[PDB]
RNA sequence: AUAAAU
């Protein structure tokens, strides 16, 4: 969970960020509110525009899978009804897959999550609540319960997963599971092992945040 | 195409659904506008033409051949329509596209034994439309520039023997020297029925209050598919007896030959 | 009306009341099938439901919904 | 405080779902009932037409035109579901799936809107991960045809010398309509595809004597064998929601979780659902979770698996007979 | 292709008593909807079609209805786009002198017609024109099921490549598709048509009493 | 008796005009058409003629509305859940429910969903609410209420996504019909608090709208049961 | 002491706090809740019963709200008011032409498309389009508040931008004025315009401002002044 | 009543 991240890095944008774990680095964007397309109106909330760039080749319906679930995590994290007929754009690059993209997704599904809620962080958008997400699989022998696995470790696994919750009271209370993302298949006693585990691993990592988030926007205030 | 006020429209009804009828002009149901046809101005083609109508309607059409092995290749006639500033895609370009492609079918309206050069390989003709400008339904105005076209067309002579299956000789052409493509190609009439009457012909305002509508090819000194019904406009289309439809497949049967013998001189 | 009765009888006449057969090859009867309920008893069996009673449980729900007022 | 006596404006049921799709919702819930007259568990009766529209559809008459491997036939409540499945041969110089092109039907022209596009992907990565179709299941067994001259035609194939080798490959291309759509549709075309693949037959690959000119390479017109997929990795779609009502209920002398949603109302919002691919093994293919509008209990994930292998029973009994 | 999956683009395709069944009212997605199956000797045509409307187009300052129609290919890719494009006008050139435009100003009609199959048995020592009567056939049935107002009921019959559309009792024509086939038919398809529009009509107008009932 | 009760499209019912013989004199019937018939023209052998035909598959009925007799008879065909209801369409009188869709200054636009029928019942429109074919309408700030015509504040009457139950002076232009909430029964029928985000919220005073579950109180403009 | 959203409250429910930016009432649950990241500040006035809050927190794009001093531009011209934006992107604002100092129903403004404006939010709806007014009546009997007229505009986040407006213990403006003479307007909504006599010293300021932008530094800022000026005489 | 409805 030795992730890295970074916050402001783009000029022409509301808000961007940089996250990084192990090899997955992804950069996102995030202009709004702004003027919507006709098409893109809602008369009550805000719309989201969400984007996603493969880090080789163009954009294909793998990548708009990975939209569609992106959506569905940072749709309840925005509080949409303070943005009446009013658009925001989220655009993710994926810089560098740190996966066998022609077999998972996983790790930059996740690295994605992370990075568009930093940026919306970075943008200034109101948010209902905070969020991470990691990456879980599980080995072909072993069976052991992977948390944040690398790309070597995804060859050799019966099952990939992508959990991402949503936190609020100081990063101390799971609010929702915005999104669990499993494919394969499962035994129960693995499964809360893994969520107990998995829990801590996550609050471990929501301090290391805080701890960074303070670190960096403290000198820019008085 | 043409905008017109429900009393111009109400107006040329009754000049043209009048028993005796009577066009805007002053036309007879079976006369045509004046035409202007040019040949031959394409070099790099083996044919071509252009047409040029009253209204300023103007086509123009390209003839191109290619060897192909008639054994693989099913047409040997391949018509394209085009039009500047239009899409390819729409209604009325594919339509007009199959119907034509339809018109000059290989063992329909068009004798492809002149298109043979071997046993194993023939001239494949692609004619390609252009349609500049057009006020009205194009397809009789592409049809007399094909005609047109096709008559003036000329293609490579075969210089290597004509048996493949045995000898087996690579398709070699003489320099210079080419023969003249003979061919019988057919001819596309569009028709307008306002009330009973049948005008050939139909020019932009007839065509708007019409009621019903024809096209109907012609080869050989007779009457041959396809023939369709069309719809020249979609705000007074209305079903028509079956003696008016036998009475323009007439119409055109005594009127036709008159439009060849303008249109056969070379 | 008498020109009415030559022309309107002579339509009327001519339709003959012919008798009509019923049959689908392959779609017409998986197509226009009307919708249908299934529930899962704890013996994990399915349980089918009466056309007329899946009706019953509409019209008392409209029944429980406009006049039962609280 | 406020003690207040006035009237709650009622309207009929047509036109409180137009109204608001989420007040429709409630009032309904709060009888135990949801928009499509169904209960919390209750789901859509499912009827099937395999092998219909396929040219193997019948043994004696085969069609010389259809170039259909597999077909199935699918109407789940009022949304239809017609799929095909057509063929490739391709050269080849673990397990794979089939490119599917899924058309949703709403009555509006243009480009494959965002639905089709992320159901396409959605088929062929399940597939792909589900592992259902092998790389080797996919291997063509070619042939020869050796023609005497008038006076025989003769095709040799062997069923020894492919075991040995244990080489042109099969690809599985297949085209699904949606018509009559009332919700979430993705299981629909899922079972609809996996019905389709159950049922598919491979025509064998042959050259009559060709150089490496133009040369044609063909199938057989007749002559095929039947695809062999994981009948254990086999699974079944089934779609899950979880949602809270306010309104009060009536007496005369603790979340609530809904099965197979369907109808705008339950589409519209219901923010937290879980969709599951499983197998009758018991063996799990996928699992999709988000939670948007209340919170998800590890209880109501349980009963999602059992809800799911109990659809995953029915389904296997339905392809059985 | 990055808008669907063709899959590998180096790869190839394969390379190798009239009878009638109706039914309408089947989609909750439409305002109307008609499914038509005919069945002669060893060849069969199963279609769909779909009406959405009519529906209020902004800005429209038509005193009138407009219609669009499209046939789209269910299963067996066989049919040219080109031959689709025009056939569908044809088609409209038929209803815009049944439907009652003057009943739906600044509106629109749209109608979708799914070739979802036609199978056909070619014996070995036009095509689309036999399949016309049947897309005539449903789209009035699914016009009808739809509310729209149609001046008469359309139907027509395929007599040798010679497709030919009546409305009134078979006294005038609303259509005529002529393709290849022979000279001098002219009579006899008027008259056999004229048979199989009848035949199709009476079946029509119990079709809606059926289901209407 | 003499015409068909039940019509299906294109089916003949009546003549254009009709007479009988009764009490010694000469009673006219007058055939008008209705919803579900139309008047079309049909000449046999070379002779015209008028006649209500039907173009709608359904049960025929007849009502009379309003020396020697005069009379009037009106000619409709009834179709005989799925409900379509084109006929109905948003005429000057008639009451509509609407949905708030943008809020500007000087004006509020909106939607319109149903129709009220006429004697309760509605009639649903069934449209694309996230294309833009449903019908709008607008109101202007003028037609909120006749209580000071002049100064209206739009932000304290109306709010994005209420439902509003108006009645339409006028057709005005494609874009936009002419609503007025002036009288009692008109105005803010359903609502939440927060634009939606908050729970529930019923109508009370005439411009006050309180939701008795949060204690929240939005101002708004509410209509009468 | 960062504050993070979702962070606990440590006030009591029954006591209210007045809403502060980055603070927010949730309309269904009633609780109130920090929504953005950064310094909270609280003042509290009297012996007992009342207070007030707010989030210092890093955000660029601006949200009108009333009496807030924003540099808007003015795109295009309607019936009764200017169309002005006050940011790229970001939705147009409603100026009325009657809110001008000696305005009339028959003569308009002189102010054209292009032009800049110091404006004062005035009513400002989260679902209606907000509206802006020159003349502010909190700040005196003369707003200061027209059209500006050269000089140059400069980007600056929020929270400089508020630094700038309401801290007098903010460096910048001093360390400017030890330079050079300059007039300048400040806008909440993350816009400076800084006007000189010549157009290097200007040129200079706006180079200084935007590396303070940058930089955020106290100690920097002196020094980039000087390195900034300096680097104009050799250019010169 | 000194220039009205982009």
């Amino acid at each position: 969970m030795s992730v890295q991240a970074e916050i402001g890095i783009l000029d022409h944008v509301d808000g961007s960020s940089e996250f990084v774990s192990q090899d997955t680095k992804v950069i996102c964007s995030v202009t709004g509110p702004i003027e919507p397309k006709a098409r893109q109106e809602l008369p009550t909330q805000l719309a989201l525009e969400i984007i996603v760039r493969p880090a080789k080749g163009v954009a294909t319906t793998r990548e708009k899978v990975l939209e569609d679930k992106l959506r569905a995590v940072l749709t309840p994290l925005i509080t949409r009804h303070c943005y009446p007929r009013q658009l925001c754009q989220i655009t993710c690059q994926i810089l560098e897959s740190g996966e066998d993209e022609a077999e998972f997704s996983l790790r930059e599904l996740s690295c994605c999550i992370n990075a568009a809620f930093l940026a919306l962080v970075d943008a200034g958008i109101a948010l209902n609540s905070m969020c991470a997400s990691i990456p879980i699989a599980i080995i072909k022998d072993t069976s052991d319960i992977i948390v944040d696995p690398t790309a070597e470790q995804l060859k050799i696994s019966l099952s990939v997963h992508t959990l991402a919750l949503e936190f609020v009271n100081g990063g101390k209370v799971v609010k929702n599971v915005l999104l669990l993302d499993s494919n394969g298949d499962f035994n129960e006693d693995q499964l809360f092992s893994l969520l107990e585990l998995g829990e801590q691993k996550c609050q471990e990592l929501v301090t290391n945040i805080r701890r960074i988030i303070q670190d960096n926007i403290s000198p820019r205030l008085v | 195409h043409m905008s017109l006020s429900v009393a111009e429209k109400s107006y040329l009804y009754d000049s043209l659904a009048s028993t005796p009828s009577i066009r805007p002009d002053g036309r007879l149901p079976h006369q045509f506008r004046p035409i202007e046809i040019f040949t031959d101005f394409l070099p790099s083609s083996n044919g071509s033409s252009r047409i040029i109508a009253s209204d300023g309607s103007e086509c123009i059409v390209s003839i191109k051949s290619k060897v192909v092995d008639h054994h693989v290749e099913n047409e040997l006639l391949q018509v394209d329509v085009d039009i500047a500033g239009q899409r390819d895609d729409a209604l009325v370009v594919e339509t007009i596209t199959s119907l034509l492609n339809k018109v000059l079918k290989s063992g329909s309206g068009v004798d492809s034994s002149k298109l043979q050069l071997t046993k194993k390989y023939s001239f494949k003709i692609f004619v390609d439309v252009l349609v500049i400008s057009s006020h009205s339904h194009p397809i009789s105005l592409i049809s007399f520039a094909i005609y047109s076209a096709l008559n003036s067309t000329y293609l490579p002579k075969l210089i290597s023997a004509f048996d493949d299956l045995e000898v087996e000789e690579l398709p070699t052409f003489h320099d210079y020297d080419m023969v003249k493509l003979d061919i019988n190609p057919p001819l596309v009439f569009i028709l307008a029925v306002v009330g009973n009457n049948m005008l050939l012909d139909p020019a932009a305002n007839e065509s708007e209050v019409a009621n019903n509508g024809l096209i109907i090819s012609w080869s050989n000194g007779k009457i041959t598919s396809p023939i369709r019904s069309v719809a020249l406009n979609d705000s007074n289309v209305k079903s028509f007896k079956p003696h008016l439809l036998k009475q323009g497949l007439a119409m055109v049967e005594k009127y036709a030959p008159d439009v060849v013998r303008s249109l056969e001189n070379l | 009306m008498e020109r009415f009765s030559v022309l309107c009888n002579s339509n009327i006449s001519k339709s003959r009341a012919k008798p009509v057969t019923n049959s689908s090859i392959l779609l017409g009867k998986i197509l226009p099938r009307e919708e249908h309920d299934i529930a899962y008893s704890k013996d994990g069996l399915p349980n089918k439901v009466k056309t007329e009673d899946i009706r019953i449980r509409a019209q008392n729900f409209k029944s429980a919904l406009a006049n039962l007022e609280d | 405080l406020e003690t207040i006596e006035i009237h709650p404006i009622t309207f009929p049921p047509e036109v409180l779902a137009r109204i608001s799709p989420e007040l429709s919702l409630q009032r309904h819930l709060s009888l135990g009932i949801r928009p499509c007259l169904r209960k919390y568990e209750e789901f859509r009766d499912v009827a099937i037409e395999n092998n219909t529209l396929s040219r193997y559809a019948d043994a004696g008459n085969i069609d010389t035109k259809n170039n259909i491997l597999g077909s199935n036939v699918l109407k789940s409540g009022k949304t239809i579901v017609i799929t095909s499945i057509t063929g490739g041969i391709i050269e080849e110089t673990n397990y794979a799936s089939v490119y599917p092109v899924v058309e949703v039907e709403r009555g509006r022209v243009g480009a494959c809107t965002d639905e089709e596009m992320t159901i396409s992907q959605k088929l062929h990565d399940s597939i792909l991960h589900s592992r259902i179709l092998p790389k080797k299941a996919l291997k063509v067994k070619a042939g020869v045809r050796s023609a005497n001259e008038d006076g025989t035609f003769s095709v040799l194939y062997p069923d020894e010398l492919e075991d040995d080798t244990l080489k042109w490959s099969y690809v599985l291309y297949a085209k699904i309509v949606v018509l009559s759509r009332t919700g979430p549709v993705f299981d629909l075309c899922w079972n609809s595809l996996m019905y389709a693949l159950q049922s598919v037959k491979l025509p064998r690959a042959f050259i009559d004597e060709r150089a490496s000119e133009t040369y044609e390479i063909i199938c057989d017109q007749t002559k095929s064998v039947p695809l062999m997929i994981n009948a254990k990795n086999i699974a079944f779609a089934s779609n899950y929601g979880i949602v809270e009502l306010d309104p009060e209920c009536q007496l005369q002398n603790n979340t609530v979780l809904i099965a197979d949603l369907d109808t705008e109302a339950e589409e519209t919002s219901i923010h937290s659902t879980i969709s599951i691919l499983a197998a009758p093994s018991g063996n799990y293919k996928q699992l999709t979770l988000m939670g948007g509008g209340a919170k998800i209990t590890p209880e109501m994930i349980k009963r999602s698996l059992l809800l799911s292998r109990v659809r995953a029973d029915d389904l296997s009994t339905r392809f059985n007979i | 292709d990055r808008r669907r999956l063709l899959g590998p683009a180096a790869a190839k395709p394969m390379a190798f008593e009239q009878e009638l069944s109706l039914h309408t009212g089947f989609i909750e997605n439409c305002n109307g909807s008609a499914l038509v199956e005919a069945r002669s000797l060893g060849h069969q045509t199963s279609l769909i079609s779909a009406v959405y409307g009519p529906r209020s187009i902004r800005g429209s300052f038509t005193s009138q209805g407009t219609i669009s129609i499209q046939l789209k290919n269910g299963l067996l890719e066989k049919y040219n786009t080109n031959e689709l494009k025009e056939v569908s006008s044809f088609l409209m050139g038929i209803f815009n002198s049944v439907v009652n435009l003057s009943r739906y100003p600044k509106s629109g009609i749209d109608i979708f017609v799914y070739l979802t199959y036609d199978k056909d048995l070619t014996n070995n020592p036009s095509q689309i024109s036999s399949l016309i009567p049947h897309c005539i056939t449903s789209i009035t049935l699914a016009l009808a099921d739809a509310g729209i107002e149609l001046v008469d009921m359309a139907g027509a019959g395929e007599a040798n490549g010679t497709v030919v559309s009546f409305i009134k009792n078979g006294e005038e024509i609303v259509g005529f598709w002529k393709d290849d086939g022979d000279d001098e038919d002219l009579l006899e398809c008027l008259d056999r048509c004229k048979e199989q529009y009848n035949r199709y009509r009476d079946l029509m107008i119990s079709c809606l009493m059926n289901q209407e009932t | 008796f003499q015409f068909p009760e039940i019509a299906y499209p294109g089916k003949l019912i009546c003549p254009q005009y009709g007479t009988e013989n009764k009490d010694g004199e000469d009673i006219i019937f007058n055939y008008v058409p209705g919803p579900g018939t139309k008047l079309i023209q049909y000449e046999h052998n070379g002779r015209t003629l008028e006649a209500i035909t039907a173009t709608l598959v359904g049960t025929v009925r007849c009502e009379e509305e309003k020396r020697r007799t005069v009379k009037n008879i009106l000619v409709s065909v009834l179709p005989g859940a799925n409900n379509d209801f084109a006929n109905n369409l948003p005429k000057e009188g008639d009451i509509v429910l609407t949905r708030v869709t943008r809020l500007s200054l000087q004006r509020a636009n909106v939607e319109i969903l149903a129709v009220e029928d006429k004697p309760a019942t509605f009639s649903v429109s069934q449209a694309s609410s996230d294309l833009g074919e449903t019908f709008r309408g607008i109101i202007r700030s003028q037609d909120v209420r006749s209580t000071d015509r002049d100064r209206v504040k739009v932000i304290e009457c109306f709010k994005p996504g209420d439902i509003v139950r108006a009645q339409v002076l006028s057709l005005g232009d494609g874009t936009n019909y002419y609503l007025t909430t002036a009288r009692n029964d008109l105005g803010v029928v359903f609502a939440r608090a927060a634009n939606g985000a908050g729970g529930l919220m019923y109508a009370t005073d005439w411009q006050m709208m309180t939701s008795p579950v949060t204690g929240a109180t939005e101002k708004r403009k509410c209509a009468k049961p | 002491t960062f504050i993070f959203p979702g962070d606990s409250f440590p006030v009591d429910p029954t006591t209210p706090v007045k809403l502060g930016p980055g603070i927010y009432c949730d309309p269904n649950t009633q609780e109130i809740r920090p929504v953005n990241t950064g310094v909270l500040h609280v003042s509290a006035k009297g012996k007992s019963g009342v207070q007030t809050a707010y989030i210092d927190y890093s955000s660029k794009r601006y949200i009108p709200s009333v009496n807030d001093f924003v540099i808007g531009v003015i795109i295009g011209t309607f019936s009764d008011s200017y169309k002005v934006s006050l940011q790229n992107f970001s939705s147009s604002v409603s100026l009325s032409y009657m809110a001008f100092p000696n305005a009339s129903k028959k003569n308009r403004p002189t102010l054209q498309v292009g032009d800049l404006v110091y404006a004062r939010v005035c009513t400002a709806e989260k679902e209606l389009e907000a509206e802006i007014e020159c003349f502010d009546s909190t700040t005196g009997r003369d707003a200061g508040f027209g059209i500006l007229e050269d000089g140059m505009i400069i980007d600056v986040n929020l929270n400089f931008a508020r630094q700038l407006l309401f801290n007098n213990d903010f460096p910048l403006l001093k360390v400017l004025a030890a330079h050079t003479k300059f007039e300048v307007a400040i806008g909440l909504n993350g816009k400076i315009w800084v006007k000189c006599e010549e157009l290097s010293n200007t040129l200079a300021c706006y180079r200084t401002i935007m590396e303070c932008c940058q930089k955020n530094d106290t100690a920097a800022f002196k020094d980039i002044a000087k390195r900034q000026f300096k680097e104009i005489l050799t250019v010169k």
